[PDB]
């Protein structure tokens, strides 16, 4: 369950980029309210003619244009203003020739297909003003056609070429956010943008060598109109100091309810569901969150001990002289029997134990292995509180999310089963030899233990020792059971703390209690 | 077989976003791009009289 | 005169191989096989590089 | 599509099949180049007929030799289809042709697998020590430049032919060599030129190319490294031609047991194709 | 076939029609009712 | 080192060690020698960067490869310098110059040792067929005087050089070999030369001279009886010089591989 | 075998085989380098054949003995065509020529592997802490411009030499030392000057360079960390440059003795050195 989930986002990490990559391109260089929409906009072009004699034009192209305007709507005066540009335009020109007394115009821009329009809209009205927050918005617009109206070029000789005809219908398409700020202020706006479909007619230049060519000229895209309507209807749907408050949340989680649900693979849809935001935070966030992962804790060690192989494994004609308590040289055995890179205070085996729990430990986890995994334990611990908060904001969710890896379950051990025999690696602190039936201690090994973790599954001992013994005394616990009590088995488990209720339900809330972050 | 098939796509759904996201800005942002034609002459007469 | 060409990458590729197979004569052997029991999956495979 | 994909089981009958002579006498053509100035030295109206009875002498039938005169070794390294089963080429040293005569030795003593090339449209390179670039005709001038993984160039513009770097000029046969697994764009004067995409192998079980003069250490490798000396590549002393003709009469067969013509035939002579 | 970066965005579009469903919101369901199980408190709409 | 003294183990264990030019691209500088003709001929201001990009192809990283320009044989036989772990330098057939050439390549093909001579107050003798007497410098000029076994001259006049025997006319270099075991006065141009009395042996594992031009060879030997035919003797087809260095390049490992690594030191191959 | 490496048995024979002495005194060559001042001091047209028969008393045969002058620190550091098989060099303090010398001692006390530089075409970087540049010449000018990771400069302009850092300013011999492993475009001034990267190393089995005056100081290494003081590095105190040369003569074996032969050289190491 947590296995996936947690795993499932290192791996899709390679992600992130992708979608990093985007924004930049495109980067720079509850409670309901509803109106009828009236959209009034007009296009505005910008024509410099070339130096010379007069024959010729330099450049013909659209400028963004202002229009305000007052409208009823419920019985209520609304004042609009709209601005509108355009993005994609095409570049055309027309060469009548070189000499200083032929018509040129070196470029003239003509909207088409692959061409948007957009109107950037803001109103006057309550409803508008209170949409900070924004978990959803639709339009239902009527089309409108933008029909090119004619241009002379009058030349300082003759006969005028005039530019006439072209159409686009234009169509609401996507709605997003927007912002329009000007020597002070700001205003508020989910500017759509209209997708483009040529019509008639086509446009032309009289007396030249052009026609029969679809689109809209920015030489007269208004027609003599004083403006362009879009009318129609839009719905909108609308809604450090972090952890002191994860904290005592836990302090109730259930027992039984909480284990099962770490029986279910909660993988990536799973958890970022319940979160309700406004936009397309937990997306790229679920990919932010990401864009966290791959930068911590968890990430970085998992990314070495994976080196640690290949570099000891394609060394070897040069393998670090290291050191190995066990069989031989293999990552996790030696790269920590001898990295012993901290120190001071206790005994031997201890230490190396330790070194090669961390690695062992958590580590092991994010690949294979039985049972309860710690972190299906933790995991289980997210999946609750992150939704008994009922926040949204993104700069939230990532960041707590990885952060709760690095520090849940400080510590914690495992065990490796293997001719009725329990060893267990203590980490930080402690380490036993079982009798697997009796429960019984016998002296521990570096060395029967080096090889036995190395290569075999591994176990996350849910409960140890301690909270064993103590069980199998002031119980019972059948030979059937107890071989189960061992392999982390979600039933068995889940029977006790579910039925019985003593010692077991300390081992286990005790840890819910240390995932305390 | 199916098991994955079907789950696999409600897990790689987190990305339906990112995709859609592109076709939109990128659509909002986007480039101007070229036409080529000149391949032979405009060439007319210049001048009415 | 752009438009075309024939061949590329190749040479630099091509190249490539024949260090490939004289750095392999060098892989110890247990160290080896471990590293085929690590799901050594996307993430991993383009950490270092 | 009868060959291999089997194995010849060998077993040393040590039986053997007497001659050889024999066979290649009867159902050959011998065909003897020269240059002219061989010819007009002789000055006689009849040599080529008083050769062929000498000819028979050695055994071979009348109508079997042939005469072909080439003038120079840059036509004949052009113009060089092979008519005859057998192909003895006499070349008389003349010092300041040598590369002309070595790109020719090569074309004809070996084997040619070649491809045309559009210098117009497309960008070449050449694959191992065995892709070259033939080309031959009235006046070749072969210019290059290089280019690197994005199709510019390295010390040249590929916009600009002044830029390039002039690896022939005006030559009557060229085999060109450039640095194994590098684009190239290049510029032939494809007018009086032709440049074809060839790769090598087969020796020539044919041509024997006789050389007449000097103090002879032919290199005929493209590279530094080898230097190779086959039995179809022979030397005489010069004295007089009628004395050169008589030895090649006197030793057509020697001649032609260190050539052997069953591999000839081809069905035309150089290049090949199979386009 | 075909598929002008259609299987594409459509093995996209597959998806964004399956997070609108059946098999969808159930699982999407069960899911919390765990959560919300543990966690919170149990929504006692009667409860056996 | 200091040892030697005890053989090496012979087991044929048999693996061999996989490529062998993979460490040499990585690790070693190659120095191409040619003519100022060679360069004039290419006319770019770019030919010595161009090569070096194609030189990437062959596995040469950028700063490996140096290109040192002789202007003619009888300068690049003088004040000899071999720069860089593998040498390959390219002769263009000039044949009034071929013993020139052969005293060059005698010198850059085998490995020398030198003592110096004092022509002044001490008449020197060869002792075997690997004792030679090398010279080179502005203008060598060596006139010799067979002594016989009382310091008096055979055929000359140990007094005036009007008498002695010339065996060099004013070269750039120049290995002069006498009848071994006698001793003779010597009378070089000092001024404008320098002579050193020098023994042959190891050969190099480096210089590859690749001839440019002709036919013909030439027998590094001083005596008749043999001739001597190495791997680090080269020869290439003359079409242009362009062809000549893609050739060199498109062929750089195989050149290579025809040397070796082992013999460098001090660059003058003469010793002192 | 003598192209590759051989380890010797370890047996404790223990028979020293005796003198030593009496095979450098017949086969090795002393070649003694002096500066001009030295031998003007002495004003005698035959002090090299007085010291000369002197030198047969402590055992070195007539035509043994080579006299060299160099009559500069700055020449000398630059023709260091060491001649003989033994050559011990005095110098004389110069307070003002301290580096000079310095550049000079590292040079002919140990052991170098030079590599030329095309300062033209390629921005080189040292490796270790034995990369170095020697440099040499009539006048020796080097400005560096530190390259970042884009081949841009850190501080300079790639384009522009005047916004390069000097770091010599016409020197005759120059040992420069960079920030390892970074990458810098160099401007020598070739015309007077040949600059090229050396690797450093083994060490000098002969020089012997014997200081006269100051109360002297060497360093040779480029580091603040270590100070090493070898055999190899004598020092005389200053009275005459007569009694210089017999302090010299009268105690030859002690000076070759802390030398010896040339290791590099010798026949057995003609492949990896020689």
């Amino acid at each position: 369950m947590a296995s996936l989930i947690y795993r499932q986002l290192l791996t899709n990490s390679y992600t992130v980029d992708l979608s990093d990559e985007i924004q930049e391109i495109g980067s720079t260089k509850e409670m309901q309210y509803n109106r009828d929409i009236t959209i009034r906009f007009k296009f505005a072009s910008s024509i410099v003619k070339s130096g010379g004699l007069g024959y010729k034009w330099s450049e013909i192209s659209f400028k963004p244009a202002n229009y305000q305007y007052t409208y009823t709507r419920d019985g209520e005066e609304v004042t609009a203003h709209t601005t509108c540009s355009v993005n994609g335009m095409n570049d055309f020109n027309f060469n009548g020739g070189s000499l200083p007394t032929d018509f040129v115009i070196s470029r003239y821009e003509v909207i088409k297909e692959n061409s948007y329009v957009y109107v950037d809209y803001w109103d006057d009205s309550q409803a508008f003003r209170n949409m900070v927050y924004v978990r959803s918005l639709a339009a239902n617009l009527n089309s409108v056609i933008c029909t090119g109206g004619d241009y002379s070029f009058a030349l300082p000789v003759g006969q005028w070429p005039v530019m006439t005809g072209g159409a686009v219908s234009l169509h609401s398409a996507g709605v997003t956010l927007s912002t329009q700020f000007t020597d002070f202020v700001s205003l508020n706006s989910l500017r759509f943008r209209f997708r483009l479909t040529v019509e008639e007619p086509s446009f032309s230049i009289t007396r030249t060598r052009v026609s029969r060519l679809y689109g809209l000229p920015a030489a007269n895209p208004n027609n003599g109109k004083e403006y362009y309507e879009v009318a129609g209807r839009f719905s909108l749907i609308s809604l450090g100091e972090l952890r002191e408050e994860f904290n005592a949340l836990s302090q109730e989680i259930a027992m039984s309810q909480l284990i099962d649900l770490a029986l279910l693979p909660l993988d990536m849809f799973s958890m970022f569901s319940g979160i309700k935001s406004t936009i397309d935070a937990a997306k790229s966030m679920a990919t932010s969150v990401m864009k966290k992962f791959k930068k911590s804790g968890l990430a970085n060690s998992v990314s070495t001990l994976t080196d640690s192989l290949s570099d000891a494994a394609s060394s070897i004609s040069r393998g670090a002289s290291i050191r190995s308590v066990g069989s031989s040289a293999s990552a996790w055995t030696d790269v920590s029997t001898q990295i012993t890179d901290v120190s001071s205070s206790v005994s031997s085996i201890s230490t190396q134990t330790s070194t090669i729990s961390r690695r062992l430990r958590l580590k092991e986890m994010a690949t294979q292995t039985e049972g309860m995994n710690f972190d299906d334990i933790s995991a289980a611990v997210l999946k609750t509180k992150i939704d008994r908060s009922t926040q949204i904001s993104p700069n939230t969710l990532p960041d707590i999310v990885t952060e709760a890896s690095e520090k849940f379950i400080p510590n914690r051990a495992y065990r490796v089963i293997n001719n009725d025999e329990v060893f267990e690696a203590g980490t930080d602190g402690r380490f036993f030899a079982y009798r697997v039936e009796t429960f019984d201690e016998i002296p521990f090994d570096v060395q029967k233990f080096a090889d036995l973790v190395t290569d075999s599954p591994v176990i996350s001992a849910i409960i140890d020792f301690k909270t064993l013994k103590n069980l199998n005394d002031n119980y019972g616990i059948s030979r059937q059971q107890a071989f189960n009590l061992l392999r982390s088995d979600p039933r068995v488990l889940r029977e006790f703390i579910n039925q019985d209720n003593p010692i077991i339900r300390n081992r286990i809330e005790q840890l819910i209690m240390q995932c305390r972050l | 077989m199916a098991s994955l098939i079907y789950r696999q796509l409600l897990t790689n759904s987190y990305t339906v976003d990112l995709s859609d996201e592109i076709q939109e800005i990128g659509s909002t942002k986007t480039q101007n791009v070229t036409i080529n034609l000149g391949p032979f002459a405009q060439t007319g007469y210049a001048p009415v009289n | 005169n752009s438009v075309t060409v024939r061949q590329d990458l190749e040479r630099q590729l091509g190249e490539l191989r024949e260090e490939f197979n004289a750095l392999s004569q060098e892989i110890a052997m247990s160290q080896l096989i471990d590293l085929a029991l690590l799901p050594l999956d996307m993430f991993s495979m383009f950490s270092g590089i | 599509n009868y060959g291999i994909n089997l194995p010849i089981t060998g077993s040393m009958d040590t039986a053997y099949a007497n001659s050889t002579q024999e066979e290649t006498f009867l159902t050959s053509t011998l065909c003897l180049y020269y240059p002219t100035e061989a010819a007009t030295e002789i000055n006689d109206n009849s040599w080529k007929d008083t050769l062929s009875q000498l000819f028979l002498t050695k055994g071979w039938p009348t109508g079997s030799v042939y005469f072909k005169e080439y003038t120079d070794i840059a036509s004949f390294s052009v113009d060089p289809q092979l008519y005859c089963d057998y192909n003895v080429v006499l070349m008389k040293y003349d010092a300041t042709l040598q590369l002309d005569m070595s790109e020719l030795a090569d074309l004809i003593l070996n084997e040619w697998l070649c491809n045309p090339m559009d210098i117009t449209l497309y960008y070449y390179q050449q694959t191992d020590e065995a892709n070259k670039w033939i080309s031959m005709g009235s006046s070749c001038t072969i210019k290059v430049c290089p280019l690197n993984t994005q199709t510019l160039g390295i010390g040249c513009l590929t916009t600009d032919t002044a830029t390039f770097e002039e690896v022939a000029t005006a030559e009557k046969l060229v085999i060109t060599d450039v640095v194994d697994g590098v684009n190239h764009k290049l510029d032939v004067t494809t007018a009086t030129c032709t440049i074809r995409n060839c790769k090598k192998l087969g020796p020539r079980e044919n041509v024997a190319v006789i050389q007449v003069g000097g103090s002879d250490v032919l290199d005929i490798t493209a590279d530094p490294t080898t230097a190779p000396q086959t039995e179809r590549m022979m030397r005489i002393n010069w004295k007089k031609w009628w004395q050169v003709f008589y030895t090649v009469v006197d030793y057509v067969n020697q001649i032609i047991q260190a050539m052997s013509k069953r591999s000839r035939s081809l069905n035309s002579a150089a290049f090949y194709y199979r386009i």
